[PDB]
RNA sequence: CGAUGCCGACGCUCAUCAGACCCCAGAAAAGGUGUUGGUUGAUAUAGACAGCAGGAUGGUGGCCAUGGAAGUCGGAAUCCGCUAAGGAGUGUGUAACAACUCACCUGCCGAAUCAACUAGCCCUGAAAAUGGAUGGCGCUGGAGCGUCGGGCCCAUACCCG
RNA sequence: CCAAGCGUUCAUAGCGACGUCGCUUUUUGAUCCUUCGAUGUCGGCUCUUCCUAUCAUUGUGAAGCAGAAUUCACCAAGCGUUGGAUUGUUCACCCACUAAUAGGGAACGUGAGCUGGGUUUAGACCGUCGUGAGACAGGUUAGUUUUACCCUACUGAUGAU
């Protein structure tokens, strides 16, 4: 029921982040973002939370050359909260996941920001810690 | 062409008291007053007789539009007389297939709120004209009464309340719910 | 479920029309010719469809 | 010296036809109570003629042309410029001899108005056909000052018929001391019938 | 590109350089979060915990 | 903008894109129960046209063709009796029953009514890019359209000098 | 526009043959009126504006509209109509997001605004053609993008009556 808050965006297509799951992809090559409408010359870009659509340049074969839905779970870009906290991450990462939201994976490596966890419950049951 | 002349004659009843202030016409009788101003028209009202009062319009020279609007202010002042002796009383019947149509009637009938049609939590507030009085129908179930002495004041009420509960982005033809006018009678029977 | 009386008189207000078939527009079931200027008063009216 | 008019009942063209004529023979002409002209025609289709002027405007500046009046007045002496050489020496003098104005304020309010009956709504048109108001159509237009020009015209309406008791309270006065001094005015009364002056 | 050949001008909708800033601004529902109090000397104390 | 500031004449037309003068500067088919005028044909004081009752059946569910159609869907035929009358049937409804309304008829009240065409004006048909042009303002008891009067305006044309 | 048909039934919810009437100038033509003492020739980029023949959104009418989705029509251009791979491309196609990914004009808007990828000088290669010099709406590679301080317009800045 509550909305999340914008965050400020630090990947814009064509992004690679890590893939921080046990899928067997190593990183993520982002294609595009979710709900994003967009104007003239300005690429979608995407934060912690956010859904994007991504492709798997460094992992197994099985996984690589196909569009699989993903979520960002941390940024090194560093975006303000409600309470005044400028928080980033060392690293870009991000889990596959279905349409529905739930992980195509079972475990994930790192934290995971609080915009993301709140956001996907099955994110955030697999979570280590949160941030 | 024009017509020579045109008229026709109203019947006034002897409980009701016509007068001509140039068109405009009052009418007063048991239940009260109605002023009805036909200076849009331009036609000639005289009052005869003294024992049995009688209403006349005539039209010279008319068109076959100015002909018509003799018999219109005719129509209007015989309704003056029906609403100023036996008032009209439009009654109205509340359709609905799952979700209760309720009616409350506040401010002693002039206000008309209208809750759970078709299931929304949107409160409708229907304000009658001025001179008309709705009420609940201790009669019958889903049913509200409508009464006043000017005809067009009760009718545009009743109207107000019926568009009020339309349907919207749905087959109007299945979804029959709303309140209509079911009758149109007189307060008094007689 | 409605009382069939009931339905007969939302059905006086819904479904007993005409409809223009020029313009579309609702009118009274012994109308003749449309109302609409849009459609010049035309005579092709055709009834309102009635729902199965 | 000056022909004061009253805007009530005046379609907007035909007095604006004569006012031009007027103006441009040197005679002086004040037009009071511009919201009360009319214009034949229903209501919309005039309005719909004032929007259509409306969007005539400079593409690439706007401020710099047509000007669109928004008051009853500026309105009808918009129409009368139009009738007019304006471009013109001898046309911009005759528009300087014209003034214009909603309601009527002072001294026009205490003086007496002409009409002109060959632009008259009574008379020129006829009585079932449509017509529009001028001040309603200003008002609709972007006109600010309708409701405050009704509230002084009401005023100046309770004063003047303050003045037209007086007025008549003086007349009967008047026919009274006809009565008292009548044996000493019967000689010079009828020289006045024998001549037409009084009937 | 400042316009088209036609209209054979330059419209009042193009942006042109110019003055930025120094404008009159008029911005509406900004809460007051709070009234603060000035500085009191009162018993010879100044009191101004106003923060 | 010189001249109708004629007590001009008889009609038509309302446009929420009106109309407004050779060339010429924008419109067609097809439509309208807008309004006007015409042509043809009906029917009406033996009381017409609305409005306000009944009737759905007697042979008979006419026989075919039917999985099944009884007046009710396709194809050729498409009669009688009792009568104020009543199609061997216009429309309601299914996969079949089931069901109803018109044709018809008299009861009421009391002057014109119905239909098909045809032609004027208006309207729909009718969408483009800078804001916009009956020349403009504007004009609707016309300053519009058709038919016509007196009068008046002025070319470097005609007349006299 | 007519309406034979399609649509289980049913011409016209939605379509629609045989015919026929138009509109438009974002296609191509046809013509040769203007410009050959020169109006800078494609496309993109950028930027404003306008059209409606409406894809989305607001309000609506109709469906063979139960709901959901969708389709047809109305008032309607206020606000939107995107990021990318290949191509010089306009066009095209695909990926992806989206409420939607509508269509167009402005000297086929816009080169003293750019860029110069293509076309369209001089160098050079290939194929076909030619005895040849050379040619090719056939490929390929390299090939100078000038001036504003004037007037206006526009943007701001003094000021003037
Ligand atoms: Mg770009
Ligand atoms: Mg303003
Ligand atoms: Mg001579
Ligand atoms: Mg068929
Ligand atoms: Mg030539
Ligand atoms: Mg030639
Ligand atoms: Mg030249
Ligand atoms: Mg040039
Ligand atoms: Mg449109
Ligand atoms: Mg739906
Ligand atoms: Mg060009
Ligand atoms: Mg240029
Ligand atoms: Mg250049
Ligand atoms: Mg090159
Ligand atoms: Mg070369
Ligand atoms: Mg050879
Ligand atoms: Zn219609």
């Amino acid at each position: 029921s509550g909305a999340k808050f914008r965050i400020s965006l630090g990947l814009p297509v064509g992004a690679v982040i890590n893939c921080a799951d046990n899928t067997g992809a190593k990183n993520l090559y982002i294609i595009s973002v979710k709900g994003i409408k967009g104007r003239l010359n300005r690429l979608p870009a995407a934060g912690v939370g956010d859904m994007v659509m991504a492709t798997v340049k460094k992992g197994k074969p099985e996984l690589r050359k196909k569009v699989h839905p993903a979520v960002v779970i941390r940024q090194r870009k560093s975006y303000r909260r409600k309470d005044g906290v400028f928080l980033y991450f060392e690293d870009n990462a991000g889990v596959i996941v279905n349409n529905k939201g739930e992980m195509k994976g079972s475990a994930i490596t790192g934290p995971v920001a609080k915009e993301c966890a709140d956001l996907w419950p099955r994110i955030a049951s697999n979570a280590g810690s949160i941030a | 062409m024009k017509t020579i002349l045109s008229n026709q004659t109203v019947d006034i009843p002897e409980n009701v008291d016509i007068s001509l202030k140039g068109r405009t016409v009052i009418v007063k009788g048991p239940r009260g007053t109605l002023r009805r101003d036909f200076n849009h028209i331009n036609v000639e009202l005289s009052l005869l007789g003294k024992k049995k009062k009688r209403l006349r319009v005539d039209k010279w020279w008319g068109n076959r539009k100015e002909l018509a609007t003799v018999r219109t202010i005719c129509s209007h002042v015989q309704n003056m007389i029906k609403g100023v002796t036996l008032g009209f009383r439009y009654k109205m019947r509340s359709v609905y297939a799952h979700f209760p149509i309720n009616v409350v009637i506040q401010e002693n009938g002039s206000l008309v709120e209208i809750r759970n049609f078709l299931g929304e939590k949107y409160i409708r507030r229907v304000r009658m004209r001025p001179g008309v009085a709705c009420s609940v129908s201790q009669a019958q179930k889903d049913e509200l009464v409508l009464e006043g002495n000017d005809i067009e004041l009760v009718s545009n009420s009743a109207a107000l309340i019926q568009q009020a509960t339309t349907v919207k982005n749905k087959d109007i033809r299945k979804f029959l719910d709303g309140i209509y006018v079911s009758e149109k009678g007189t307060v008094q029977q007689a | 479920i409605i009382e069939p009386s009931l339905r007969q008189l939302a059905q006086k207000y819904n479904c007993d029309k005409m409809i223009c078939r020029k313009c579309y527009a609702r009118l009274h079931p012994r109308a003749v010719n449309c109302r609409k200027k849009k459609c010049g008063h035309t005579n092709n009216l055709r009834p309102k469809k009635k729902v199965k | 010296q000056v022909l004061v008019l009253d805007g009530r009942g005046h379609l907007l063209g035909r007095l604006a036809a004569i006012v031009a004529k007027q103006v441009l023979l040197g005679r002086k002409v004040v037009v009071v109570r511009c919201e009360g002209i009319n214009i034949s025609g229903n209501f919309y289709r005039n309005k719909l003629k004032y929007l259509a002027f409306l969007r005539k405007r400079m593409n690439t500046n706007p401020s710099r042309g047509p000007y669109h009046f928004r008051a009853p007045s500026r309105i009808f002496w918009r129409t009368v410029r139009g009738m007019l050489p304006h471009k013109t020496k001898r046309g911009q003098a005759a528009l300087d001899r014209l003034k214009v104005f909603d309601g009527i304020p002072p001294p026009y309010d205490k003086k007496k108005r002409m009409v002109v009956p060959a632009a008259l709504k009574v008379v020129r048109l006829k009585p079932t056909r449509k017509f529009a108001y001028l001040g309603r159509l200003a008002h609709e237009v972007g006109w600010k000052y309708q409701a405050v020009t009704a509230t002084l015209e009401e005023k100046r309406k309770e004063k003047a018929k303050i003045h037209y008791r007086k007025k008549k309270q003086l007349m009967r006065l008047r026919k009274q001391a006809e009565k008292n001094v009548e044996k000493k005015i019967s000689k010079f009364t009828d020289v006045l019938k024998t001549h037409g002056l009084l009937v | 590109c400042i316009g088209a050949w036609h209209p054979a001008r330059v419209a009042f909708s193009v942006a042109r350089a110019g003055q930025k800033g120094y404008h009159h601004r008029t911005e509406i529902n900004k809460k007051i979060y709070k009234i603060g109090q000035g500085y009191l000397i009162k018993d010879g104390k100044l009191i101004k915990n106003n923060a």
